[PDB]
């Protein structure tokens, strides 16, 4: 089927483009359901949390927004209390109480009830011996539980999460005792990043903090003595953050998911719809933005395009963010459309270099690629190169047939260059050839394929269908138009199944086909179910819309083959018995 | 490298 410009066009439409937004702020967690009930259990039953997502969604500021709504009772006050001249323990009294007691042992069960094991051992044998460290030290104490303690510490070392013993030269005491993020967090959050606790080495003192209450101040090698810090109950809500990956190292751990039971995990896409529009919108005012009505459609539309879907819209809100810093500068503070799109495309100016050497390469010839004409065994399949930001180029594809016994060789694989997917691509091209064409009974033909000038490994099966077309043609000597790159990979039935980077590749072939004069006729052969992923840039748009370029989607392998021979398999002066007679010749070429 |  050819794709009309009408059937390609996704763009939002923009009325009143510098119309300035007015929106409220949407709530944390907007879009994000699964993750805000999650946390909501976590926060309904004491239990600790992991908060999962691809890097830049803003799941820092989301949670930290969250958690500065909660309510608890005002914390205990918190304190290290000696037991003796070698041993303290932590405290809680009511809140603002400490202060008193502070006052009460500067007078050098009063009614400090829990604070007994502290006074007891506080007798006595000053007088009885003239014995010549012994007053409280409280680490924290606040007004209210509203908000509650909320502690990220980003740098998980073992300092920061348990505190440190001074030394006032040597020897220490209760008072040299400096509290750590666990200590701070105590009747609230400590928020910490997985990946943190795994380089600083700290995830196994960790767990003895949560599972034991061991929290050891830490401590220096010299020190001729140290004082036993005795375990204490941990009064506190955990929230870990990461990426999946950062997760997995931990996850291997049996503790990791009996301490973490509450996972709250982040979509990386949400639906494209009126309400998350909005919400975007009232998500850049409150951040500072002077927003025009096109620059929030033109922001939400290139969200869209991230995600590759026309129904889905990129979450990772510190990458529409950036983004959008970048077009206010170019908008002069004003975060238009046309800053928007010029932000767009100083992004692709500033990475573009690769991609102008390439085309000066195509121009001179010294990369050989054909746009326009006909050839046997020979089409443009599309790559794109595996380092950010991931341009797609043409890749010249060749097969040639010769009489021999059913081997279809990729020239690349045996050469070490293609990945276990390409591989499995043309052994599943190979099923198909060998089981559509049974006549003859094994088929009669030695197949080669190689991407011509390709110097580096390539991975991926969406270069099966090119190849699949390229050896049809090679076995009938059927011309193929070059002037359309083909991109789709092929079940064993041949059937086209859909390819990843969609967008990348058709507009990569669009900028070889214009670098070198566009013939009117050029465009690109792709799958039918890569329909919902077109999210073609404005000039590819544009040169559909002036019948300048074209796509065509397909379900089979043949109904590609069927536009680039530019004829019917069937109607039978038709492909397949040009096919047919192809092998007939092998045959009796392979047979005396 | 590349990526089909």
């Amino acid at each position: 089927m050819r794709l009309s410009y009408e059937a390609l066009e996704w763009r939002t439409p923009i009325e009143n483009s510098t119309e300035p937004v007015s929106l409220p702020p949407p709530p944390p967690f907007f879009g994000q359901e699964r993750a805000r009930e999650a946390l909501e259990l976590a926060i309904r039953g004491g239990f600790h949390a992991y908060l999962v997502g691809p890097p830049s969604l803003g799941k820092h500021e989301a949670l930290l927004a969250y958690l500065s709504t909660q309510s608890v009772e005002t914390p205990p006050d918190l304190l290290y209390v000696p037991l003796s001249e070698r041993k303290v323990a932590v405290l809680t009294l009511p809140s603002g109480q400490e202060i008193h007691l502070a006052e009460a042992v500067e007078g050098l069960f009063q009614r400090f009830p829990q604070a007994r094991a502290y006074l007891e051992a506080l007798r006595a044998r000053y007088a009885e011996t003239g014995e010549p460290q012994w007053r409280p030290n409280l680490l924290t104490s606040s007004s209210s539980g509203t908000p509650p303690p909320i502690v990220y510490e980003p740098y998980a070392t073992a300092p920061r999460l348990f505190g440190r013993l001074d030394y006032l030269v040597w020897s220490t005491n209760v008072s040299l005792i400096r509290p750590g993020a666990v200590h701070r967090a105590q009747g609230g959050y400590l928020i910490l990043d997985a990946l943190s606790l795994k380089r600083e080495g700290t995830w196994e003192a960790f767990k003895r903090a949560l599972r034991n209450g061991q929290v050891e101040p830490v401590t220096e090698p010299q020190a001729p003595a140290g004082l036993e810090v005795e375990p204490f109950p941990i009064q506190m809500q955990v929230i870990l953050v990461g990426t999946p990956e950062a997760f997995e190292g931990l996850e291997e751990d049996p503790a990791f998911s009996e301490l973490f039971r509450i996972r709250a995990e982040f979509s990386p896409t949400l639906p494209a719809s009126p309400e998350n529009c909005t919400a975007l919108g009232g998500w850049l005012l409150a951040q500072g933005f002077q927003l025009t009505q096109g620059g929030l459609t033109r922001l939400y539309d290139e969200a869209r395009r991230m995600a590759e879907q026309r129904d889905r819209m990129d979450a990772r809100l510190v990458e529409i963010r950036a983004l959008a810093e970048e077009a206010a500068v170019l908008g002069g503070g004003l975060l238009t459309a046309e800053s928007v799109e010029q932000a767009i495309a100083a992004r692709e100016h500033r990475s573009f270099l690769s991609e102008e050497e390439f085309l000066r390469a195509v121009q001179e010839g010294v990369i050989r690629l054909r746009t326009t004409g006909r050839a046997v065994g020979e089409v443009n399949s599309l790559v794109v190169v595996e380092a950010a930001p991931y341009w797609g180029r043409p890749a010249r594809l060749t097969a040639r047939a010769a009489p021999g016994r059913d081997h279809l060789i990729s020239i690349d694989r045996e050469a070490g260059l293609g990945g276990q997917i390409f591989h499995k691509a043309v052994l599943t091209l190979a099923g198909y050839l060998r089981s559509r064409y049974i006549e003859h009974g094994s088929l009669p033909v030695t197949i080669s394929l190689a991407f011509e000038q390709n110097y580096v490994s390539i991975e991926g099966d969406a270069a099966g269908l090119a190849e699949l077309v390229a050896a049809l043609s090679a076995i009938g000597n059927l011309p193929l138009r070059q002037d359309l790159a083909v991109t789709g990979a092929v079940d064993q039935t041949g059937k086209v199944l859909a390819v990843g980077a969609i967008n990348a590749k058709v507009e990569g072939f669009f900028r070889v086909c214009k670098a070198l004069g566009l013939s009117g006729t050029q465009g690109v052969i792709l799958p039918e179910a890569n329909l919902a992923n077109l999210t073609l840039r404005a000039e590819v748009l544009e040169a559909v819309r002036a019948g300048q370029f074209h796509i065509y989607a397909v379900e089979t392998a043949e109904q590609a083959l069927e536009i680039l021979a530019g004829a019917r398999m069937e109607g039978f002066r038709g492909l397949q018995e040009k096919i047919r007679a192809g092998l007939e010749a092998f045959a009796r070429l392979e047979e005396g | 490298a590349v990526y089909a």
